[PDB]
RNA sequence: GGGUUGAUAUGAUGCCCUGACGAGUAGGCAGGCGUGGAGGUCAGUGACGAAGCCUAGACCGUAAGGUCGGGUCGAACGGCC
RNA sequence: AUGAAGAGCUUUUAGUGGGCCAUUUUUGGUAAGCAGAACUGGCGAUGCGGGAUGAACCGAACGUAGAGUUAAGGUGCCGGA
RNA sequence: GGAUGCUGGCAUAAUGGUUAUAUGCCGCCCGUCUUGAAACACGGACCAAGGAGUCUAACGUCUAUGCGAGUGUUUGGGUGUA
């Protein structure tokens, strides 16, 4: 159902992690630019982590599409889900995680009627 | 405890990287320090000038 | 305010900006103009020339009222007319009617020549005018009436 | 690698999309940039250039001036834009029966300009009125007239007012400005 | 401490100036209480001016 | 102790010339300098007058005053990373006429020549000048001029 | 205003009267070549029947090429290889031979190998790489539209006569060659030859005047 | 979008060169010379074959 | 550096075309991410379970970070200007 | 002649004001990985391939990737040839 | 002025992602002063939370806005849903 879209490509599907984020529990795995005078990491010495930058950037046309070729838009009821009614093909619903088990009913029911995907139908599902 | 003294290293990347430029010549420059006798005679002669200009094209 | 200063965007970098080899310090050439005569003496007569000595004549117990003398130049001297009456006073270019200006009330104490009143008759009502000023004024056909 | 001869990644060093969030200054370059792409007219980029300056870029332009503009010659029956804000001037006794072109008109200026018989107008008027630049005349004001170019430039033997706060005797009048104290600069 | 082109300043805080600020938050309270005295003193001279 | 006056490092500068000592011959007097005229500078040690610092030997400049004894000269002297403007007043036996200027004048004279006499037919001058060609073909003959063989020669000590 | 047909028609007959004007134009540039060619071959030949010797005319035209990358330059040959537009390493500009050029030559000879190129390699370059500088952008060439349009003031009309103005050095050398973008060359294919790049071409390298030997360098290079 | 070269791609050379057709219909790549009687010198060959 | 307001549909800071370029400490500037609180709005989420916590489970983003699922929990909390 | 990558102009402000190495010129010193100058180029601020190893030497300067070709240096094995 | 056509298998953990491990090659400890740090230079055993260019008076350049030869309501008064 998904429009068509090319081959997507990442150029980085693993998570660029702070260095020592290995090596000290204080430190944590969000990147941070190492900003010292003699890191290896800022230099770039061969055998180190590699450093985000924009050349790793996605393709325009790929960018912000699930692996079903769709956008992700989150939605807390059938009226802010209503508003991809004509976008099926592009938008695919997220029900929010804050959502009750008795409205994920009344949105999963709205989508299948107007054939809008939904990311996650299975959350506080009971039986 | 001594340190460097002096040296000219470095200094003309410098200059030369916003640098050697010409200052620029003008059309009438100025007539600063040229000699007051030819001043004062050459303010009567524009005078003159402008006048018989204006006499002639009138 | 706070969310739009370099401060913020200093954040994880060491020095805040002021240097790893300068090192922010309290007050590394001095407090306040120490120096004048020294050590800051090139930007004190670079930028300041006259900063140091003394030059004229004391004055005690000067009252900035002896010397109030605002100054009107000539090439207004209309405005001290309202609008309603100024038309009429310049089309009726006439003796034996002509405007009467108190500058003294408007809040000017000298009248100065700067420049081109029209031809129109004018009492000019002041306690001090300029030669020229008043050349002006009698040439257009006024006259200055002194005041105190 | 390449040897660069120029600084690489460098901006014009021009402004454009003036930085004034005021979206009638955004309609007048809607509607002028089109007319400086479409209309092979120099006038439409003069307009458009100006509509981007700073206020200090754009100063007032007196009735004075005005008036000076139209007595060149062929000059009378033309149409006066200044892209920027036309001030009153009671220097002045008579003024022409001109049309003026403008973004703002002081009360008393435009009271003058119609009190003689002429006309206040806008620059999307003006756009109608002569898309090409049809008998028009731009007048800047000027620009070193300012308080703050009396200090550009400030150091020995460029007279050139110093930075100073509170003026009289004894406020930088002593060493520095006369041979008696030192020396004169 | 002397620096680029700027105008000498001469600002008097050399002393314990923070010991000594009035902020004039009182200016509307104040009013208020203008206010009402006069009322006050008005309705005591009921007649007067 | 260190030295850095006005004659400093001048010795064979300042110096006059070898068997050229003495008075100066009377063309530096009764040469003619007018205002925008393009002037060397080569100091003459003999008039201590009017001389100019070291910097100004072999500087070229332009005439912008003239006096009873002295000519004024505009001299271009790279300061740091810019070029100010130098006014000189200078004797006339520290000056004289530079040759370019006077060359360059004649072939301005000519190439006006040049232009009326060949605008009478039309026949496209082209008066710029341009650099040393490359040389065209041509034949070499061998007639009285046979070629002589030649061979590197050995190693002898000659002293 | 249908416009589809008859516009169109008369558009494609002004296409056909250039291209014939093109066609004539490259049948005399053949028969030009073809005799300067022959004659100077027969001249050494009755040169050599006369006894006598027949000294070719010295080139006008040299190609080079830079050898070497931008690092650890002195100003004179970074400037003098800014001026040849030699920017980056293997790239190639055309240089008409006179004491003003043989000289900066001189001064950027370990940084450059040039030579006298053929109208071959000459060819190959223009229309592999064949790029002209069209409003300060890179334009591949790719047709005669572009080159009448920016070059039909000096009388060229197609990469053809641009070639010739080229190697029969003309009147608008200079501004050919401007237009003309410098030549992007990749390294050789089969190598350098050498060992070693930076000595001269005489001593064993690779910089320096090799006077003919710059044709299979460039094709190779191209 | 995209540059075809010339020297192969025949449809490209002759957009670019009309002339390539009848370059080829002749075969002015390969063309034959006439056939010439001359002779060196003497002197030539002497002084070539001189030590 | 240029093109494109034309009516009908969505964004003119938009969309599109073309060419070139991309190292970086100190330092400068710009665009963004996240936190506590304030005004407005989504007649937003919520005891049918808010927030928080754990989760070599998943997705988006170059990244800052954001989103979802499961577990635990029990009373509040978020998106956009 | 060649090239111009836009030319010119102004305002304001940061950091810096310990330097070091190589070729060549050169001073003191027996000399120094010593001290001090001149020109350029570099390290500092710079990773990459090579020099086993190295701040500076050779080569070459870096967005993310693919293919090809090469520089310097190498092709008995360690080690690609 | 940029790849289309024909055919087959699978339609699932098969491709792929993540994660652990193994293998080949590379990979010195961060931060800091310093010409120069992996240093036989200094701090750091670990973890949580807290933790450092702020506010003000007077100013400068620039920008934005309002009016414009004028400009500034808010010391104060009037009024008020205070
Ligand atoms: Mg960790
Ligand atoms: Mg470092
Ligand atoms: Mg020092
Ligand atoms: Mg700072
Ligand atoms: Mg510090
Ligand atoms: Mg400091
Ligand atoms: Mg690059
Ligand atoms: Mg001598
Ligand atoms: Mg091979
Ligand atoms: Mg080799
Ligand atoms: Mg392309
Ligand atoms: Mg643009
Ligand atoms: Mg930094
Ligand atoms: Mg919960
Ligand atoms: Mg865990
Ligand atoms: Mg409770
Ligand atoms: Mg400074
Ligand atoms: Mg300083
Ligand atoms: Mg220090
Ligand atoms: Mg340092
Ligand atoms: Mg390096
Ligand atoms: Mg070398
Ligand atoms: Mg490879
Ligand atoms: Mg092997
Ligand atoms: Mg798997
Ligand atoms: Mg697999
Ligand atoms: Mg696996
Ligand atoms: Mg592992
Ligand atoms: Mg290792
Ligand atoms: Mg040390
Ligand atoms: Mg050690
Ligand atoms: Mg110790
Ligand atoms: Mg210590
Ligand atoms: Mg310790
Ligand atoms: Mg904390
Ligand atoms: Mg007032
Ligand atoms: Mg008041």
């Amino acid at each position: 159902a998904s429009l068509p879209h090319p081959k997507i490509v990442k150029k980085h599907t693993k998570k660029f992690k702070r260095h020592h984020s290995d090596r000290y529990h204080r430190v944590a795995e969000n990147w941070r630019k190492q900003k010292g005078i003699d890191s290896v990491v800022r230099r770039r010495f061969r055998g180190n982590i590699s450093q985000p930058k924009i050349g790793y950037g996605s393709n325009k046309k790929t960018k912000f599409l699930s692996p079903s070729g769709h956008k992700t838009f989150l939605v807390a009821n059938v009226k802010d889900l209503e508003t991809l009614t004509m976008h099926t093909k592009t938008y695919a619903a997220e029900i929010a995680h804050n959502i009750s088990a008795k409205n994920r009913v009344v949105i999963l029911a709205r989508a299948k009627a107007l054939g809008i995907k939904v990311t996650n139908p299975k959350g506080r599902l009971a039986l | 405890a001594k340190s460097k003294n002096h040296t000219a290293h470095n200094q003309t990347r410098k200059a030369h990287r916003n640098g050697i430029k010409k200052p620029k010549t003008y059309k009438y420059p100025s007539l600063k320090g040229v000699d007051p006798k030819f001043r004062r005679n050459h303010k009567h002669a524009l005078h003159g000038t402008a006048k018989a200009l204006a006499a002639a094209k009138k | 305010p706070s969310r739009f200063t370099k401060t913020r965007k200093h954040r994880g970098h060491v020095s805040a900006g002021k240097g790893r080899i300068g090192k922010h310090r309290k007050h590394p050439g001095g407090r306040g103009m120490a120096g004048g005569q020294h050590h800051h003496r090139i930007n004190m007569d670079k930028y300041h020339p006259g900063y140091f000595g003394k030059v004229g004549m004391r004055y005690f117990h000067k009252q900035q009222a002896h010397f109030w003398k605002p100054v009107l130049n000539l090439d207004k001297l209309w405005t001290l007319i309202p609008e309603d009456k100024r038309d009429q006073y310049l089309k009726s270019a006439s003796k034996e009617t002509a405007p009467v200006i108190d500058t003294l009330a408007a809040g000017y104490g000298k009248i100065l020549g700067k420049g081109r009143i029209p031809n129109v008759p004018v009492i000019v009502k002041a306690r001090f005018v300029s030669k020229l000023a008043e050349e002006k004024i009698r040439a257009a056909g006024g006259v200055v009436e002194l005041i105190a | 690698g390449i040897d660069h001869t120029s600084k690489q990644h460098k901006r014009s060093g021009h402004r454009t999309a003036p930085k004034s969030d005021n979206v009638y200054l955004k309609l007048l370059v809607k509607l002028y940039t089109f007319l400086a792409r479409r209309t092979d007219a120099p006038f439409n980029k003069v307009v458009l250039k100006a509509l981007f300056l700073s206020k200090i870029n754009r100063p007032p332009v007196s009735v004075s001036r005005i008036a000076r503009a139209l007595k060149q010659e062929g000059a009378a029956n033309k149409t006066v834009v200044v892209v920027g804000t036309v001030t009153d001037d009671a220097r002045i006794f008579e003024f022409p029966k001109t049309t003026v072109a403008a973004l703002r008109f002081t009360a008393g200026a435009r009271a003058k300009i119609v009190k003689a018989g002429g006309e206040c107008i806008t620059l999307d008027q003006l756009a109608v009125r002569a898309p090409k630049g049809q008998n028009t005349l731009i007048l800047r004001g000027p620009r070193n007239s300012r308080e703050a170019v009396r200090h550009f430039g400030m150091g020995p033997h460029k007279g050139k007012a110093p930075r100073i706060l509170s003026t009289g005797r004894k406020f930088e009048r002593a060493r520095g400005r006369r041979r008696s104290k030192g020396f004169k600069v | 401490a002397i620096s680029k082109n700027l105008p000498i300043l001469k600002n008097h805080f050399r002393k314990h100036w923070q010991e000594r600020v009035k902020v004039h938050f009182d200016q509307a309270g104040k009013k208020v209480s203008r206010r009402n005295a006069r009322a006050t003193r008005a309705a005591k001279i009921a007649p007067r001016p | 102790g260190k030295s850095h006056g006005y004659r400093s490092r001048t010795r064979y500068m300042f110096q006059r010339d070898f068997r050229k000592h003495g008075a100066v011959h009377l063309s530096t007097y009764l040469k003619v300098y007018k205002v925008g005229d393009i002037v060397d500078i080569k100091a003459n040690g003999s008039i201590q007058k009017g001389m100019p610092h070291k910097f100004y030997q072999g500087k070229t400049g332009v005439v912008y005053n003239v006096t009873k004894s002295s000519v004024g000269v505009i001299i271009n002297k790279m300061v740091g990373n810019r070029y100010l403007e130098k006014r000189l007043n200078l004797r006339v036996e520290h000056i004289k006429h530079s040759k370019c200027r006077q060359e360059f004048l004649e072939r301005v004279k000519a190439n006006a020549a040049k232009r009326a006499e060949a605008k009478a037919q039309g026949v496209a001058v082209q008066l710029k000048r341009q650099p040393a060609q490359p040389r065209e073909s041509r034949i070499v003959s061998t007639e009285g001029n046979v070629p002589q063989t030649l061979a590197p020669v050995p190693y002898e000590t000659f002293i | 205003a249908e416009q589809v047909a008859a516009e169109r028609a008369a558009r494609k007959a002004a296409n056909k009267e250039k291209r014939a004007i093109i066609l004539e134009r490259n049948a005399a540039y053949q028969k030009e070549y073809e005799t300067a060619e022959r004659n100077i071959i027969q001249a050494k030949r009755d040169a050599k029947a006369a006894g006598s010797y027949y000294v070719e005319a010295q080139h006008k035209l040299v190609f080079v090429v830079r050898i070497k990358g931008i690092n650890k330059i002195p100003p004179k040959p970074r400037k003098v290889l800014q001026l040849l537009r030699l920017t980056r390493i293997n790239s190639g500009t055309f240089v008409k031979v006179t004491k003003a050029t043989l000289e900066l030559l001189k001064l950027i000879e370990p940084y450059v190998a040039y030579g006298y190129p053929s109208y071959s390699t000459i060819r190959q370059l223009v229309y592999k790489r064949g790029f002209g500088k069209i409003n300060k952008q890179r334009v591949p060439l790719s047709d005669n539209a572009i080159i009448e349009a920016n070059l039909g003031k000096y009388g060229i009309l197609s990469i053809d006569d641009l070639i010739h103005e080229i190697i029969t050095v003309g009147p608008h050398f200079k501004q050919a060659n401007n237009f003309l973008w410098p030549f992007k060359l990749s390294n050789p294919s089969g190598g350098w030859g050498v060992p070693r790049k930076f000595k001269h071409f005489i001593q064993g390298g690779s910089f320096g005047n090799r006077e003919e030997f710059i044709n299979k360098l460039v094709k190779s290079m191209n | 979008v995209l540059k075809k070269n010339p020297l192969k791609n025949k449809q490209v050379l002759l957009r670019l060169n009309p002339y390539a057709k009848v370059f080829a219909a002749e075969k002015l790549g390969s063309k034959k010379a006439e056939k010439t009687g001359t002779k060196p010198a003497a002197v030539f060959t002497e002084t070539l074959k001189h030590d």
